[PDB]
């Protein structure tokens, strides 16, 4: 009758710390499958009834939103991997469940949670100061070009894929695309376009911003369209005839003020193109549509005018251009019109297309793709971001390891033998957390069907014999050394992995209850 | 795929192996479970006479056949 | 949140969940492939009934709730604009790559090792096709023979028994709007309307635009031969709002006073037409009695009641501006038109004005005519698949030869070249080739004859017979070789469909689990 709980579910002791290791197993297996270039991808609903596809452990876990407490903890250890790296969010939370999966059954046996975390501590620290040994600076390796260097990276990434025999043009371009910007890199700066039909060669690498144009109103055989330093205007403003925005319903009894009203409501078109040519904007970039009327008003007045453009496109047109976003027109001034070198329309494809360039805040660019479908263009999207992020790693941060799970080897080694040298009970547990490594390599090669079983087993031989970078191939069956292959990653990217992912089991190993307010 | 599997080898792999090596070599390809991989079969002594695999199929075609000819069964009294 | 209640579905029962869903969509469309396919039934969600073999029309109407599914009915969207007629290809070869993946599956080989045999037997077939292509047009631009093609494609429609006819005008119509040698067609500028009454023999190529509208009053001229079309959102006459005007008349002494004033706007702006050099007067709304009685006395023909897309359309037709108010007038706003006629349909009083250009032109419409609206319907259809192959023509004058001979030839050469490749592919390349099949397979099979007998029989024609490839007479006709049945498909067509088919098992192979949160 006096209860204590009173309908407060609470439970604790080894019964929560294993229900809450399997619970975390169930989020990596949503992404276990995704590590890696060639992963398998996930298909995720919401209750739009629209369905996203990827492979991308950060996207995904963002759409999940599981809503078991130890799963949040691992979701949110990712949301701080991405700020801290940007990437690695699959490798935190899979190595993460892997410390969990070895040391469930000692749990069980009684060994006590917190000299679990004795070991992780410890083996993690052991582990970045190898990592920081075995890491190499790569800035003139035998006095070769950097750029070849990141080319031979790039290659490697997009090979075996859609473009695998263009992958050197492809490979060019990446590297020029990411040499184009300013000290502070940025993956969000570079846009991605696609342009339907035709070869990859035909692939255009724009140095400026542009967009497709879905513009497809009247007003052709005027408008110059080269311009030599126009001023760009950012406007989201609607300029139809009659538009769904701005009208104007005057009900009156005199045939005379019907001239008027006609006129009046011509005059708020009018005024608000007028506006435009009072500040002196060469190039009109909308975000809604614009009327046929007003493509013959700039027409004749010599100036350029387009809407139906994307918001993100003028967004990276207002870092380009140096101006500003201004839905009104009647403010228009120099404080939010740009400044470009070149403005010109292309027909890239048969379709209209406009691009600036050389503007001066260019720290932008665009990349027009051209294939035969539209699919073949979506995973180039990606799989060229990908080389990009490479690129981009490469010169930000030159001390690199060997990718593939070629160092999640060398550390299964070094704590493997460091914990036979370790009297207590680190030594299983040191132990545990070298054979959790292997989930990385072996997962590769799961996810890209080969036999993980003959490859993990051949590839321990190798580190043994001395093998220091030697890893995973996803395209050649067969064991490869990833540092001469030059599949390379930044040597902070690992160990901010370690510190998150042994951070994570931690925190959960270290949790004994799990307490609930009812309310 | 059967000796491959019990072999201790991948089933599919194997046989594949074998196909290749059988349209670009000859029939010494083959399967050695003694050292658990593929190698040249003549020279691991391992051989069998023609009879039994000619055997093998003409009788185990007869059966087929005759498994594939009937219709129905039906008892008596 | 919402985790409760949430669908999911994930190991390699998933994928093969997913090729059950295809199969289940390549399995109804099967059926309806070539031109003895057998038509389905739509049951609209508000009560209406038609009946098509078309497969993007299936694949439109198809209401299906599955992921996997929806995923197939988006490349309709890609593969209609490049072939038109055959997404049917598409989807049933789809569904066989599938069907015969399923049996990869068990043999314990990963989906990706699958479409990667996919992508390397593609590209064996792709480039087979290229080989075995003929050409029609070869450096000479020429109309006696492209007509032909598009004969025979229009034959497996409803329309028939009057395939000849609508093929010539097909031909001068891409002529027209583009040029073969520019090599770029725009279907965007190609329109086709229609009206019932009438047989399909009497469609009509109209150069320029037409619009089911007529003129402000019968007495006015029914030709207009300069090439001079005012295009107002008011009429000449009086202003009045878009809905109502509401006139406040107290007593006598202000019905004499607005009648000057609105006598003197008649006056004003009609004789305002004859300022500007305007002959035709084209207003979004009507005339009144006072307006077309100093209209007739004036002889300038007006337009009443034109919707909002269609004065869109007449200025970018006619190459005039859709000009505000009569005051905003020019030389420069003026259309152009050759030839300006109304046109009555028998004693119907539809009256569609007909804006001839009497040359040339860059914009053309299509007017059907016909006893049934869903038979003009599907005959609209039928067309924009003509105007695909005469398009895919242009781009490349290469065909290859259809009916079945493309896809049985392709099948030889992926199942030599299968040799070739020691690795897990080779089983995919050897199911590429039994999943090249099951198009002519079902073609026999839609006809009513075996269709093993009838494939085999055609392997080794193609084997020993001789070496061009030879198609499956599925019309009744005399014998198989197709080529001299006239029955000719296109080398991009072949292509994309290869292509669309390896790109959609791709990405139904690539992916190994949904989610979706339920009601909770």
């Amino acid at each position: 009758v006096i209860l204590l709980k009173e309908g407060t579910d609470s439970s604790q002791g080894i019964p929560q710390l294993v229900s809450n290791i399997s619970a975390c197993q169930v989020i990596a297996e949503a992404v276990r499958t995704t590590l890696g270039p060639r992963g398998m991808d996930k298909l995720i609903v919401d209750g739009r009834g629209k369905a996203t596809i990827s492979n991308d452990g950060a996207t995904i876990l963002k759409l999940l939103d599981v809503v078991h407490p130890a799963a949040k903890t691992l979701v949110d250890i990712a949301k701080s991997q991405d700020a801290e790296v940007g990437d690695g969010t699959t490798s935190v939370t899979l190595l993460a469940a892997e410390f969990l999966k070895q040391v469930k059954p000692y749990v069980e046996e009684g060994l006590h949670p917190q000299i679990i975390i004795r070991a992780f501590r410890t083996a993690t620290q052991l582990a970045v100061n190898k990592i920081k040994e075995i890491a190499v600076t790569v800035k003139k390796a035998d006095k070769v070009e950097q750029r070849k260097l990141l080319e031979k990276c790039a290659m490697t990434a997009l090979s075996s894929k859609l473009i695998s025999q263009q992958k050197a043009f492809f490979a060019k371009m990446v590297v020029d695309a990411v040499m184009m910007l300013d000290d502070l890199l940025q993956l969000k700066m570079i846009g991605i376009k696609k342009v339907q039909g035709g070869a990859l060669e035909d692939s255009q690498l724009v140095a400026g911003v542009a967009f497709k144009k879905t513009f497809s109103y009247a007003g052709f055989e005027m408008q110059p369209k080269k311009y030599h330093n126009p001023k760009i205007a950012l406007l989201n403003v609607e300029l139809e005839l009659k538009a769904e925005k701005d009208n104007a319903e005057i009900r009156v009894h005199t045939v005379e003020d019907y001239q008027a009203i006609v006129d009046a409501e011509w005059n708020i078109l009018y005024d608000k193109l007028e506006k435009i040519h009072h500040s002196g904007a060469k190039v009109v970039s909308s975000k809604l549509p614009i009327g046929d009327v007003a493509t013959q008003y700039f027409a004749d007045r010599d100036m350029f005018c387009a809407g139906r453009v994307p918001e993100e496109d003028l967004k990276r047109t207002m870092m380009a251009c140096g101006g500003s976003i201004q839905t009104s027109v009647n403010a228009l001034s120099a404080d939010v019109l740009g400044r470009c070198q070149v403005f010109e329309e292309t027909q890239i494809g048969g379709e209209r297309y406009n691009f600036f360039t050389g503007c001066p805040k260019a720290k932008t660019c665009t990349f027009i793709l051209r294939g035969g479908a539209e699919q073949f263009m979506e995973e180039t999207e990606r799989s060229l971001h990908d080389a990009i992020m490479i690129v981009r790693r490469a010169i930000k941060n030159d001390s690199v390891v060997a990718g593939g799970g070629a160092i999640e080897m060398e550390l299964s080694k070094y704590l493997r033998d460091y914990s036979r040298t370790i009297p207590g009970k680190q030594q299983l547990l040191i132990g545990a957390y070298a054979k959790a490594l292997e989930i990385i390599p072996r997962q590769l090669c799961d996810n890209a069907g080969f036999d993980a079983t003959n490859i993990l087993n051949k590839l321990r031989a190798r580190h043994a014999q001395g093998g220091t970078w030697y890893g995973v191939d996803i395209n050649n069956e067969d064991i490869a050394d990833n540092f001469e292959a030059f599949v390379w990653e930044p040597a902070m990217v690992r160990i901010n992995a370690l510190t998150a992912a042994s951070e994570a089991a931690c925190l959960i190993v270290s949790v004994d209850e799990t307490i609930k307010n009812p309310r | 795929s059967t000796l491959a599997e019990n072999a201790g080898l991948n089933p599919i792999s194997t046989v594949t192996e074998l196909r290749n090596r059988h349209a670009q070599g000859e029939k010494t390809a083959g399967i050695n479970v003694r050292k658990g991989g593929i190698s040249n079969i003549l020279e691991e002594l391992v051989v069998q006479p023609l009879l039994v695999s000619v055997s093998a199929l003409t009788l185990a075609t007869e059966t087929v056949r005759s498994i594939l000819k009937i219709d129905d069964v039906v008892n008596t009294r | 949140k919402d985790q409760d209640r949430k669908s999911r579905l994930m190991g390699l029962e998933a994928l093969k969940s997913h090729i059950m869903a295809a199969k289940a969509v390549a399995n109804t469309m099967r059926t309806s492939l070539g031109p003895n396919g057998l038509d389905k039934m739509m049951v609209d969600k508000d009560g209406d009934v038609t009946v098509t073999n078309d497969g993007a029309t299936i694949l439109s109407m198809m209401d299906v709730d599955h992921q996997i599914a929806k995923l197939m009915v988006e490349l309709s969207k890609s593969q209609d604009d490049e072939i038109g007629d055959g997404t049917t290809g598409v989807v049933v070869l789809a569904g066989a790559l599938l069907e015969e993946a399923e049996q990869l599956l068990d043999r314990g080989i990963h989906p990706i090792r699958i479409a990667d045999g996919y992508e390397q037997a593609a590209r064996v077939a792709i480039e087979h096709l290229d080989k075995i292509s003929d050409s029609v047009l070869v450096d000479i631009k020429d109309t006696e023979p492209l007509i032909q093609t598009a004969k025979t494609t229009l034959g497996s429609k409803v329309v028939n028994s009057c395939h000849r006819q609508m093929a010539e005008i097909a031909v001068n119509a891409v002529l027209t709007v583009a040029d073969m040698e520019r090599r770029d067609v725009d279907f965007e500028l190609i329109k086709v309307e229609g009206k019932v009454g009438g047989r399909l023999e009497d469609t009509k190529l109209i150069k320029g635009v037409i619009v089911d509208k007529d003129f402000s009053h019968p007495q006015m001229p029914k030709k207009v031969e300069d090439a001079k079309i005012a295009i107002l959102t008011c009429p000449f006459e009086p202003p009045k709002p878009k809905t109502k005007h509401k006139l406040d008349v107290t007593s006598v002494e202000d019905y004499k006073a607005l009648q000057k004033y609105e006598k003197e706007k008649f006056e004003e702006m009609i004789q305002q037409i004859k300022e500007t050099g305007a002959n035709l007067a084209i207003c979004q709304w009507g005339f009144d009695d006072e307006a077309n009685h100093l209209l007739l006395q004036n002889n300038l023909p007006a337009v009443r009641w034109v919707g909002g897309p269609e004065i869109e359309l007449i200025a970018i037709a006619t190459g005039g501006r859709i000009v505000p108010r009569f005051s905003e007038l020019t030389a420069e706003k003026l259309g152009f038109a050759g030839l300006v006629q109304e046109i009555s349909f028998g004693t119907t009083k539809d009256k569609m004005l007909v804006i001839e250009q009497c040359k040339n032109s860059r914009a053309v419409t299509i007017f059907i005519r016909g006893g049934n609206k869903m038979i003009i319907e599907e005959a609209k259809r039928s067309l924009h698949d003509a105007l695909c192959v005469i398009r895919n023509l242009i781009r490349d004058n290469r065909v290859v030869y259809g009916g079945g001979a493309a896809e049985i030839s392709c099948a030889l050469a992926v199942s030599q070249e299968a040799d070739k490749c020691p690795t897990l592919e080779q089983y995919a390349m050897r199911a590429f080739a039994d999943a090249l099949e099951v198009i002519p397979m079902a073609l026999s099979e839609n006809s009513g004859m075996n269709p093993i007998q009838t494939m085999t029989e055609v392997r080794a024609r193609q084997v020993k017979e001789m070496n061009p490839a030879l198609g499956i007479d599925c019309l009744h006709k005399g014998t198989n070789d197709m080529k001299q049945q006239h029955v000719i498909e296109t080398l991009i067509g072949k292509k994309q469909q290869i292509s669309l088919a390896t790109q959609m098992v791709r990405m139904i192979l690539k992916i190994d689990d949904i989610r979706k949160p339920g009601e909770s």
